[PDB]
C-alpha cells in the first residue's frame, strides 16, 4: 500500500539550515534524522563512496494513513555529479509544500525520475536482500512476476506475463551458484535460452515481488512502511548521467 | 432530473405563481422526505455494520419512518 | 551589446533598491470590504455594479 | 420588422461600438419595441464588437443579469433564458475577475459563465483559494445540474494555475466523478457563423484590436485556456503587469530565486510576455556573471539533454540556442564545456544543432589557443565521419560551414584576423582531401563547403582595405590543381569567381612573386584547358605531363577516334562542362530559331562540321546559328549565353575573357 | 532606463487611499439601497441601518458572534439573502441550537 514518489535535487542543500522557517510555513515541527550509510558494502560493489547521508523528515501530525505518515526521505553525496534526490509517499499536498519552500529557498531546481528496465530489475534485486546483525547478507525469495505491455499491429499482442515461483527462483539461483543479484545473474538468461526472449529488450512495465513489492514505471509499492537502503542507493546511482 | 422536474412529476400526478410556489415547495417536501427515509437506512446500516446499505435496511427505515409518522 | 553596455552603466549610476504590518492589515481590510460588496450587491440585484475600489 | 432590419443592415457593416452596445442592450431590458424571441436573436446576431469588451461595458450588462428578490422588487428583470443567451454572447467575446464568480452562482447563466470567470483566472494571482469554497457549494447543490461539471472546469483551471495552495484538489474529486457535463464545458463552441461575420467586423477599418488575421490564434489560446485544464515594502518581478511598473517600482522590485519558473513558460496581463524580460532583467539588475541564475539552469538542462535525462531536447534546446546565442561568456561556457568530442559520442546530433546554433555569433576574448582548440576539435569530427565510413555522418561539413559562418566576423574584426585566414586555410586543406571529396565518389556537402569558405576569401579580397600578409592570400597550388582536377561546374564557377577576386588583388603586387607566379599558371592552364586548346604543346596539364593524355587515350574507345585528343581540351568535351554544353547550345538553336539541328548530342570539331559538310551548301545562306562559321566560333557563341547574367555559370566564361583578347572583344 | 535616472530625484498612500474609500462606499451602499429596499423595521430605515452597520463591521471581521439570535427579526431576512449569496460558511451549528454562529469565508485566508 505504501506509494513512493522520486524527485532530484539539483544541488547539495543542508535541510538542517532552514528546518525553522519550514515550520512556521507549514505551521508545525517536522523532525530530522541524520545517517551516515555505507550500504554497497559488498567487495564488488566497492568499498569507498558509499558514505551516503540520509534525511528522515516527517509531516505527521498525525500517522492514520500515509497522507498524514507521509515522510520524505533525502538521501546525497557530496561525490555526486548531482548531489541529492528527494522520496515522499502519499497524497497529502503538504508534499507540493514543502517543494515549494525548497525550491524557493535554496535556488534549487527540480525534476521528476523515470527507470529503465535494467533499472527495474537491479531495484527487484535490491527489493529481496537483507543483512543480519553480524553483516552477512542473505536473501528472501519471493514469486516474481515479470509483467510486460507491447505495442504491435492491430493489437496483436496486448501484453504477456512470466511468473515464476520462489521455488523456480531459488532452483535457477542455485543452479547458477552463490550470487547476490539471481534477476540479473541467472533468471533472465534461462529465460532467454528457453525461450529467445530479450526480457531487457522487451517493453518491461512492472516487477512484482508477491506480497512484498510492486516496482513500476513512476512509482514504487512497498509492503513495509519504508525502503530499505539498497534500494535508495540504485536510485541515486540511477539518477546520474 | 431537476427539483423543478420532481415538482413537474407532482404536477402530472397532482393535475400561476402561486401555484408554482406551491409544488415547488411540495417538491422540496418530497426529496427532504427521500433524503429521510435514505439516512434512517444509513442508520440501520450502522446497527448492522457491513459495507453498504443493503435493501432491508431502506425497508426497516421506512417502517420505523411509518411508525413515527 | 550596445544596448546591454548602456543598461549596466545606468543600473550602477541608479540609487540601490530599498515593516508594513499595518499597510497588509489595511489591505486584508480592503480585500474584506470589496470583496464582500461585490458578492452582497450582485445577490442584492444591485442597480449599478461597479469596481469597489 | 423595420426596427430590427436597421439594426441588422447597420451591424452588419458599421458592427456595433462599446457604446452602441452599451445602448442596445440597455434598449433590449428597458423598451417593449424589441420583441423577447428577437431579442435572444439580437445578442447573438447584431452584436458585433469592433474588438475586446470594455471594463465598464461588461459592467453595465452585468446590471442586466440580476435577478429579482424580495429585496429588489423594483429592479426590471431580463428574462433568464434572454440572460443566459447574453452570456453565451459574452463566451464569444481588475475587479471584474470578482464580480464574474457571483454572476456563475445563478443557475441558468453558470454554464455560460465558466469561460468568463477562466479568461479572468489567467495568472497564478487572480486566483484565490476561499473562491472555490462558493464553486464548491453550487456544486453541491441539488438544482444546479450544470455545476458539478461547470465548478470542476474551474477547479480544475485553479489547481493547476495557483501553483501554490492547501490540498483544494481533493475537493475536486468530491465533485460529481461521472463528470457528464464537464466533457461539453471544456470543448466550448465559438458559433462559427457568427465568429466570421465578426471576423469582417474585425477586418473592414482598424488592426490592433482583437486583429482579424489573429482570431483564430486569439480563439485557439482562449479554447487552450478551456482544453488544457483537463486535455511588504518589496516588490515581487511575478507580481508586476507593465514594463511602466517595473520602471516605477525598481528600487522595490526584487527577484524570486526560483530559476525554473522564469525560464520555461488578450487585454489582461499575459506574464509570458514580461518573461521574455525576466532573463535580461536579472542580467541586468544582478550584474551579469558567474553567479547569475539564468546561467546554471542553461547549463543544468542542457546537461539533462546530452545525458537523454531530459523528457524532450527539442523543447528546452531552442531555449538554449537563443538564450546562448547572447552573453558571450555564457557562450565561451558552454564551448569550453560541451565543444569537444566526448559530447559528441553522447549526441552528435544535439551537438551539431547546438553548436551552429550558437558558434556563428560567439566572439573568441582570447586570440591564442582558439585556432588550436577549433583545429584539434574540428580533426575529431572529420575522422569520427571517416571513422564510421558513412557519407551520411556529414557532421564535419555542417561544421565546416558553420565555422566559416563565423569566421566572417573574425575577419570582419580588425585584430583576430590573420587568426581567420589561417583556420580557413587549415580548414580548407581537410574538405579537398580525396576520401572526403572525391572526383568518382563526390558528395557534394564537401563542394558546397568548400565554395562557401572560397566564398569568404572572395568577399575578404574585396574588402582588401584592410591590409593582408600575401601567405594565406593565394589558396596555393595544392588547392587549385585539386579542384581543376575536378569537375563541378559550379565549383569551377566559385574556381574563376575566386581568381577574378584574385585578379582584384593581382595588380598590386609585381609580377615576379611567386604567389604572383602560380596564379598566373592557373590562369594560363585554365585557358587552355578551356578554350586555347593547344594542351599537349604545354609542359603540363594541372602538373600532368600530356605524354599521359596520348597514353591514356589508349584502351580509351572514343567513336570517332580521328579526333581523340582534341575533346577533352574544350568546355564542350570536359564532361560536366561538355553536357552544360548541350544545354546552352539547345538555347542558342531555339533562340536563333534555327531549322538546322546539331545532329550529335556533346559538341566538338568533329560533331560540328560534319553536319555543316552535308548542309554545306546551304549553311552560306541560312539554317544554322549566323554567328559562327567555326568551331572557335561555336566555342565562343557557346560562351556569349554564358556573358551574362542569367546563367548560374556564367562567371566561367566572363572571368577568362579577360586574358584571351578575341573573347573579350565577343563578350 | 534613462527616465528612472530623471525618476530618481523623487506609494503607501494608495493603500490607504483605497481602504478610506471602500470602507465609505461601504456605508453608502448600505445606507442607499438595501435597507431602503427590504423596506422592513416600518421604513426606519436609520436605525435598521445602524443595526446593518454593526452586522457588515462583524462580518467583515468574520466574527463568530454573528449569531441568528443577535440578527434581529428585521434581519433575519439579510441572514436569509446571504445565505442565498452562499458567500457566508453555512455552519450548521451544533455547539448550541437556535444560536447558530455563522460567518464568511475569510478572505484574507491564503492557503
Amino acid at each position: 500500500p505504501y506509494t513512493w514518489k522520486f524527485l532530484g535535487i539539483s544541488k547539495q542543500l543542508s535541510l538542517e539550515n532552514g528546518i525553522a522557517k519550514l515550520n512556521q510555513l507549514l505551521n508545525l515541527e517536522v523532525d530530522l534524522d541524520i545517517q551516515t550509510i555505507r550500504v554497497p558494502s559488498d567487495p564488488d560493489g566497492g568499498t569507498a563512496a558509499d558514505e551516503y547521508i540520509r534525511y528522515e523528515m516527517r509531516l505527521d501530525i498525525s500517522n492514520l494513513d500515509e497522507g498524514t505518515y507521509s515522510k520524505f526521505i533525502f538521501l546525497g553525496n557530496s561525490k555526486m555529479e548531482v548531489p541529492m534526490f528527494l522520496c515522499y509517499c502519499g497524497t497529502d499536498n503538504r508534499n507540493e509544500v514543502v517543494l515549494q519552500w525548497l525550491k524557493a529557498e535554496y535556488g534549487v531546481i527540480m525534476w521528476p525520475i523515470k527507470f529503465e528496465q535494467k533499472t527495474m530489475i537491479k531495484l527487484a534485486d535490491a527489493s529481496i536482500v537483507h543483512v543480519t546483525k553480524e553483516n552477512i547478507e542473505q536473501i528472501t525469495w519471493f514469486s516474481s512476476k515479470l509483467y510486460f505491455e507491447p505495442e504491435t499491429q492491430d493489437k496483436n499482442l496486448r501484453q504477456f506475463s512470466i511468473e515464476i515461483p520462489r521455488e523456480s527462483c531459488e532452483g535457477l539461483a542455485l543452479g547458477y551458484g552463490n550470487t547476490m543479484h539471481p534477476y540479473n545473474d541467472a533468471i533472465v538468461p534461462y529465460i532467454y535460452n528457453e525461450t529467445g526472449m530479450a526480457v531487457e529488450r522487451l517493453p518491461l512495465t512492472s516487477v512484482i515481488l508477491a506480497g512484498h513489492t510492486k516496482i513500476m514505471r513512476e512509482s514504487i509499492v512497498t509492503s513495509t512502511r519504508s525502503l530499505r537502503n539498497r534500494v535508495l542507493a540504485v536510485v541515486l546511482q540511477s539518477i546520474q548521467f | 432530473m431537476d427539483t423543478e422536474a420532481l415538482a413537474n412529476y407532482l404536477l402530472r400526478q397532482l393535475s400561476s405563481s402561486q401555484e408554482y410556489n406551491k409544488k415547488l415547495l411540495l417538491a422540496c417536501g418530497f426529496q427532504a422526505i427521500l433524503r429521510k427515509i435514505l439516512l434512517d437506512a444509513r442508520t440501520r446500516a450502522t446497527a448492522e455494520g457491513l459495507r453498504e446499505v443493503y435493501p432491508y435496511h431502506i425497508e426497516a427505515a421506512t417502517q420505523a419512518f411509518l411508525d413515527s409518522q | 551589446d550596445e544596448l546591454m553596455s548602456k543598461l549596466i552603466e545606468l543600473s550602477s549610476k541608479f540609487p540601490k533598491p530599498t515593516t508594513a504590518g499595518k499597510q497588509v492589515e489595511v489591505e486584508k481590510e480592503n480585500e474584506t470590504i470589496q470583496e464582500l460588496m461585490i458578492a452582497l450587491q450582485i445577490h442584492s440585484g444591485y442597480t449599478n455594479i461597479s469596481y469597489t475600489i | 420588422k423595420t426596427t430590427l432590419s436597421l439594426l441588422y443592415e447597420k451591424s452588419k457593416q458599421y458592427g456595433l461600438s462599446s457604446p452602441q452596445l452599451q445602448a442596445l442592450v440597455r434598449l433590449l431590458c428597458e423598451t417593449s419595441i424589441i420583441d423577447t424571441v428577437t431579442k435572444v436573436y439580437i445578442v447573438e446576431n447584431c452584436f458585433l464588437p469592433d474588438g475586446y469588451l470594455t471594463k465598464e461595458l461588461l459592467l453595465e450588462i452585468i446590471n442586466h443579469l440580476g435577478t429579482p428578490t424580495v429585496f429588489s422588487r423594483y429592479r426590471i428583470q431580463t428574462p433568464p433564458v434572454l440572460q443566459s443567451a447574453l452570456c453565451k454572447w459574452l463566451v464569444h467575446v481588475n475587479i471584474s475577475s470578482s464580480i464574474w464568480l457571483h454572476l456563475w452562482q445563478f443557475s441558468f447563466l453558470q454554464k455560460w459563465i465558466t469561460p468568463l470567470v477562466i479568461w479572468q483566472a489567467t495568472t497564478p494571482v487572480d486566483v484565490k483559494p476561499w473562491k472555490l469554497s462558493i464553486i464548491k457549494r453550487c456544486a453541491m447543490h441539488p438544482g444546479y445540474r450544470d455545476a458539478p461539471g461547470s465548478a470542476t472546469l474551474i477547479l480544475q483551471r485553479f489547481q493547476c494555475l495557483v501553483g501554490a495552495s492547501s490540498q483544494i484538489t481533493e475537493s475536486i474529486i468530491t465533485i460529481n466523478c461521472n463528470r457528464k457535463t464537464l466533457k461539453s464545458h471544456r470543448n466550448l463552441k465559438l458559433d462559427a457563423h457568427f465568429l466570421s461575420i465578426l471576423k469582417r467586423i474585425l477586418s473592414r477599418a482598424h488592426p490592433a484590436n482583437f486583429p482579424a488575421d489573429t482570431v483564430q490564434n486569439t480563439i485557439d489560446m482562449y479554447l487552450s485556456e478551456i482544453h488544457q485544464l483537463g486535455a511588504d515594502s518589496t516588490v515581487s518581478l511575478w507580481d508586476v503587469t507593465s514594463l511602466e511598473q517595473l520602471a516605477q517600482n525598481w528600487p522595490q522590485l526584487h527577484i524570486p530565486n526560483d530559476v525554473d519558473y522564469m525560464m520555461k513558460p488578450r487585454k489582461v496581463m499575459s506574464r509570458d510576455s514580461l518573461k521574455h524580460l525576466y532573463s535580461s532583467i536579472i542580467l541586468i539588475k544582478n550584474s551579469r556573471d558567474e553567479s547569475s541564475s539564468p546561467y546554471e539552469w542553461c547549463i543544468w538542462q542542457l546537461k539533462r539533454c546530452f545525458a537523454h535525462q531530459i523528457e524532450t531536447p527539442q523543447e528546452v534546446i531552442p531555449i538554449i540556442i537563443s538564450v546562448s546565442s547572447m552573453d558571450n561568456k555564457l557562450s565561451s561556457r558552454i564551448i569550453q564545456t560541451f565543444c569537444n568530442l566526448k559530447y559528441l559520442k553522447l549526441d552528435e546530433l544535439t551537438l551539431k544543432k547546438v553548436c551552429g546554433g550558437i558558434l556563428p555569433l560567439w566572439k573568441p576574448e582570447l586570440i591564442s589557443g582558439t585556432r588550436e582548440f577549433f583545429v584539434k576539435f574540428m580533426a575529431s569530427i572529420f575522422m569520427w565521419s571517416t571513422r564510421d565510413g558513412h557519407d551520411n555522418n556529414c557532421t564535419f561539413s555542417e561544421t565546416c560551414f558553420y565555422v566559416l559562418q563565423m569566421i566572417t566576423n573574425w575577419v570582419l574584426d580588425d585584430k583576430l584576423i590573420a587568426l581567420g585566414l589561417t583556420l580557413l586555410h587549415d580548414m580548407q586543406s581537410l574538405l579537398t582531401l580525396d576520401k572526403i571529396f572525391n572526383n568518382a565518389t563526390s558528395n557534394r556537402f564537401s563542394t558546397m563547403a568548400f565554395i562557401s569558405s572560397l566564398d569568404i576569401l572572395t568577399q575578404l579580397s574585396k574588402q582588401t582595405k584592410s591590409d593582408y600578409a600575401i601567405q594565406y592570400l593565394i589558396v596555393g597550388p595544392d588547392i587549385m590543381n585539386k579542384v581543376f582536377s575536378s569537375d563541378d561546374p559550379l565549383l569551377l564557377s566559385a574556381a574563376c569567381r575566386y581568381l577574378v577576386a584574385t585578379k582584384n588583388k593581382l595588380m598590386q603586387y609585381p609580377s615576379t612573386n611567386k604567389f604572383v607566379r602560380m596564379q598566373n599558371q592557373y590562369i594560363m592552364d585554365l585557358t587552355n584547358y578551356l578554350y586555347r586548346n593547344k594542351v599537349l604543346s604545354s609542359k603540363s596539364l594541372f602538373g600532368v605531363s600530356p605524354d599521359f593524355f596520348k597514353q591514356i587515350l589508349e584502351n580509351l574507345y572514343i567513336p570517332t577516334a580521328d579526333f581523340k585528343n582534341a575533346k577533352f581540351f574544350t568546355i564542350t568535351g570536359i564532361p560536366a562542362l561538355s553536357y552544360i554544353c548541350i544545354i546552352i547550345l539547345r538555347r542558342l538553336e531555339t533562340a536563333e530559331n534555327t531549322k538546322i539541328k546539331f545532329t550529335s548530342g556533346i559538341i566538338n570539331e568533329e560533331t560540328f562540321n560534319n553536319f555543316f559538310r552535308v548542309h554545306h551548301d546551304e549553311i552560306g545562306q541560312h539554317g544554322w546559328i549566323k554567328g559562327v562559321n567555326n568551331i572557335h566560333d561555336l566555342r565562343v557563341k557557346i560562351l556569349m549565353h554564358l556573358s551574362n547574367t542569367a546563367n548560374p555559370y556564367r562567371d566561367i566564361a566572363a572571368f577568362l575573357f579577360t586574358y584571351l583578347k578575341s573573347l573579350s572583344k565577343y563578350s | 532606463l534613462q527616465h528612472q535616472m530623471t525618476i530618481m530625484d523623487s506609494h503607501i498612500r494608495t493603500r490607504k487611499a483605497r481602504n478610506k474609500e471602500l470602507w465609505d462606499s461601504l456605508a453608502d451602499f448600505l445606507k442607499g439601497y438595501l435597507v431602503p429596499n427590504l423596506d422592513d423595521n416600518d421604513e426606519s430605515i436609520d436605525s435598521l441601518t445602524n443595526e446593518v452597520m454593526l452586522l457588515m463591521k462583524r462580518l467583515i471581521e468574520h466574527d463568530l458572534n454573528l449569531t441568528l439570535n443577535d440578527f434581529s427579526s428585521k434581519t433575519i431576512p439579510i441572514y436569509r439573502l446571504l445565505l442565498r449569496a452562499n458567500i457566508i460558511t453555512v455552519i450548521e451549528g451544533s455547539t448550541n441550537p437556535g444560536t447558530k454562529y455563522i460567518k464568511l469565508i475569510d478572505f484574507n485566508e491564503t492557503s
